[PDB]
């Protein structure tokens, strides 16, 4: 940290969202500053889950399953090969979890 | 409609106590119940959602629990910084209704408060009106007792305190009485003094000054 | 970062109207249901309006219906409140929250992820008036001193010190209501006493309801 | 065909538990990669927890994959110069229904 | 022990149409059904688990369907890499069964073959055997007729046929038809021809050669 | 990728025994369970035996238990099927196959999401005999390779060593009257590179440890 460490990249590189209990719709994120330039984020579709009957069932809850990414962002503006590796979180689809109802 | 009660309102708990606050509705809300987390003079910030989840950047001492009508925010160990009123809410039904807040206060060793006396500046003095300020500067409990004595009689009324809300970092409080006369009654005496009683003073202090020095 | 800021707050007249703003920035305005919260001075949060993505659906508080109308501007990023007839119970603290953007913003019953930093109505009948700022000088290890801010209304009055510069030991009091219906507060500030006659101190002092900006030097006697 | 650039690298949940289909991190590490550590998710069953907490086999636990980008270190442990590489790893696991159906 | 009954053995199907293939158990397996394609003279390759899931590269023509007994795989737009065979797995109990497996055939336009003749190698005739080679290139449907006539005398049990393997790109099939005789045999004639007949022939082919010519 | 190479199939005598391999890359190896499977010509798909991660437990199908054994190495990446007392019905290609890696290891009914490319196993009395290669001679051209008496299968033919793909068949062995083998594999060239182009098939029978370039040319 404190210091910048500059490195070289070679950038040549060599549907369960339905069926699923906690449903969930990928949204197009798009950064003309960004690389990748193009990025799909998920949606939950409900606050419950789907049960055996098609219907949402409030006794348990549809969250999003969250990771963290690198993406690398134009330093400076506009530059077409200057970046800065920045780390972004990212919802990747949805889980059904039971609430807590412990101690 | 859906109406939420908040048990306590209002706590004292160390740090590392394992505190709770319990919210309960007056009709099922099933798993559409939050808890936010209120600092002095701040915005709400969104603590659990649904019941149990955590929001990214929430620390792991934050859970939640329950079920329809009876639901619960623990924080395992409490730590200064969680200072603050925490609110439950219910999204279930229309309209959304919040629990009426649990304060959280910290519990803390004694620390005696420093004494400052400020007399009034001759700017102020120039409008007609005196105000001697007495700051209680970094203390805890925030129980203190504050006499103003001008020349060795004891005021009443004349004064009014104000105290900061519990320190995020160091969980004190601080205070400040300022006793308020006339410029008239400002120059007919000379001795103007504040005597301060607290838990952590051996013998109560007295920070005064002389009218003109 | 999801950002929110109110602006439009102020002191009104019962009866009157004001209208409170919110710039949204962050995430994507127009695909989420927004409401405006409201807090009563030393009381809890009360829900007061909330209006869909694209303003065609518009919900309200009993209390406020037919006198509030909350809007938005789905092109300027940026919600409304028209507030009417203006009572007592409308004074508060008004923020300005959105829904958590990782949910489908279809769902109505969706919390509050984000609250913008809040902005005060005051509804009373008395007048604006802005402070007087006095020093709170030290006297001859550590050594204190602040200003006196006297006799302003309404409320808020925002104290800093060497223009934000200096933070750390500052201790800005509540304001308190006086006998003549005029607020006052103090803002002191704990500082070494090797830097008293090295060290220039200044507090900074906004009441913006009165357009009354205030750098008072303090210095010792 | 190689597009080379400049990067400073600098930069400025219990779901797995209480998920109807839970999961469990396997940490990936390679010296030769950035980021060196990488969390895999594995299934932990082929059903899905049921209100009971048994496994319900009319259900099934299926992970999510997301494709994400690495840094390989080209030529072999350098520390400075990389190739970016696309890799597909498991994020987590949901619950799918069965197709039953024309 | 648990029984898989896969239906049709086999079927012939037009590139676009939809195709289906039925897996019926003699227990329940719930949902540990799953699908493998296997192309000729090629391990299998997974293309569904757990009754309706793709695995990643697979197209999305391809969808699994079924529950407890009865199992389903559908070929949404029959392509002509399609042309393979299919077998359906249970895992649900020991020990792992799989189906007699599908062969999926390509229906197509009619091809004629283009028709060579290959006279044995003097290095081969050294040996004390002649073998005669008749190729019939790149055809539509699979059933051809080769007739050996040496001096105009049509042989009969002196020859084997050999066909390929449909085409996974233009659907076709190629045949080789051998005449085997002893060298004594081949040196007593002089004419060595190989008549074909087939759909898109409008008359049999004749390809022919003059021994030691 | 995950790759899975078997070695060690060839013809051996009934009542004999063999020892097949299978080395694994691409994955952790020690964390999955892993399977043989077999298919004898022009049959289905058939599991034969399964060993667990650790090789603490080991299943087998009925017809070869006693006979076969399962086990593992899993400091060499790699996974064993000792074959005794071979019969007919051993006559088979074997594949090794791997589960899913985006699963738990301990799931022991887990589907074979990875194969080998297969290892052959002939059982029978009859002797290993190597092809003889002949030209089939041009006359769109086409050229080829008569590959004829050989025993057991197979027989693996290339064209100017894998760069000549297009236009090749290459034909399913056919078992002649006097117990072996024979195949054809033929190559449709255009007829302006007859005499301007090189053409070399190259035959390769393992079994026999025979490797055949033959140059075909017009005569
Ligand atoms: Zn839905
Ligand atoms: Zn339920
Ligand atoms: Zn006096
Ligand atoms: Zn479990
Ligand atoms: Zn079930
Ligand atoms: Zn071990």
């Amino acid at each position: 940290k404190n210091f910048p460490r500059t490195v070289m990249v070679n950038l040549n590189i060599h549907d369960y969202y339905n069926r699923s209990t906690s449903p969930w719709n990928l949204h197009r994120n798009e950064d003309p500053e960004r690389y990748p330039s193009v990025i799909w984020e998920a949606k939950c579709r409900h606050l419950g889950c789907i049960n055996a009957d098609g219907n949402v069932d409030y006794h348990m809850n549809s969250v999003p399953i969250q990771q963290e990414i690198l993406v690398l962002r134009r330093e400076p503006p506009h530059s077409p090969n200057s970046f800065r590796l920045e780390k972004i979180l990212v919802s990747v689809g949805c889980t059904c979890v039971t609430p807590i109802v412990h101690h | 409609a859906i109406q939420l009660t908040q048990s306590p309102s209002s706590l004292s708990a160390s740090v590392g106590d394992r505190v709770t606050i319990t919210c309960r509705a007056d009709e099922s809300v099933r798993t559409l119940m939050h808890w936010y987390q209120q600092k002095p003079g701040k915005a709400p910030k969104l603590l659990i959602y649904l019941v149990s989840n955590s929001e990214i950047g929430v620390p792991d001492r934050f859970s939640g629990s329950g079920s329809g009508t009876d639901f619960r925010l623990t924080i395992s160990s409490l730590q200064p910084e969680d200072f603050a009123t925490y609110y439950c809410q219910q999204t279930w039904s229309d309209p959304w209704t919040f629990g009426q807040g649990t304060k959280v206060e910290i519990k803390r060793t004694v620390a005696a408060p420093s004494v400052f006396i400020f007399p009034p500046s001759d700017e102020q003095l120039k409008s007609g009106t005196a105000s001697v300020v007495c700051l209680l500067n970094n203390f805890y409990p925030r129980e203190a007792k504050v006499q103003w004595k001008v020349d060795n009689a004891l005021q009443s009324g004349n004064s009014q305190e104000s105290v900061t809300e519990q320190d995020s970092k160091d969980s004190t409080y601080s205070l400040s009485s300022t006793l308020t006369l006339s410029k008239a009654d400002y120059e007919k005496h000379k001795v103007y003094a504040c005597e301060v009683t607290h838990q952590g003073l051996s013998s109560p202090v007295t920070k005064s000054f002389n009218r003109g020095e | 970062e999801v950002q929110l800021v109110e602006s439009g707050g102020g002191l009104v007249q019962p009866g009157g109207s004001l209208r409170l703003s919110c710039a949204a920035s962050g995430f994507t305005f127009s695909d989420y249901n927004m409401a405006w919260v409201r807090q009563a001075p030393g009381k809890g949060l009360e829900w007061v309006a909330t209006i869909t993505y694209e303003g065609r659906n518009t919900y309200y508080r009993d209390s406020v219906k037919g006198r509030f109308t909350i809007s938005r501007d789905n092109a300027k990023n940026s919600l409304y409140l028209q507030m009417n007839s203006l009572r007592a119970e409308d004074t508060a603290v008004y923020y300005c929250a959105s829904p958590p953007q990782y949910y489908e913003g279809s769902i109505y019953r969706l919390w509050f992820a984000h609250w913008g930093q809040g902005t005060l109505v005051t509804v009373s009948s008395a007048s604006t008036k802005g402070p007087s700022v006095f020093p709170l000088a030290p006297s001859s290890g550590t050594a204190a001193l602040g200003c006196l801010v006297k006799d302003y209304f309404p409320e808020p009055v925002t104290v800093s010190w060497n223009s934000g510069a200096l933070t750390s030991g500052v201790h800005t009091f509540p304001a308190v209501l006086q006998s003549s219906g005029l607020y006052s507060l103090s803002s002191v500030v704990t500082v070494p006493s090797s830097s008293l006659g090295t060290q220039t101190y200044i507090c900074n002092v906004n009441h913006k309801p009165s357009n009354t900006k205030v750098d008072k030097k303090v210095e010792p006697k």
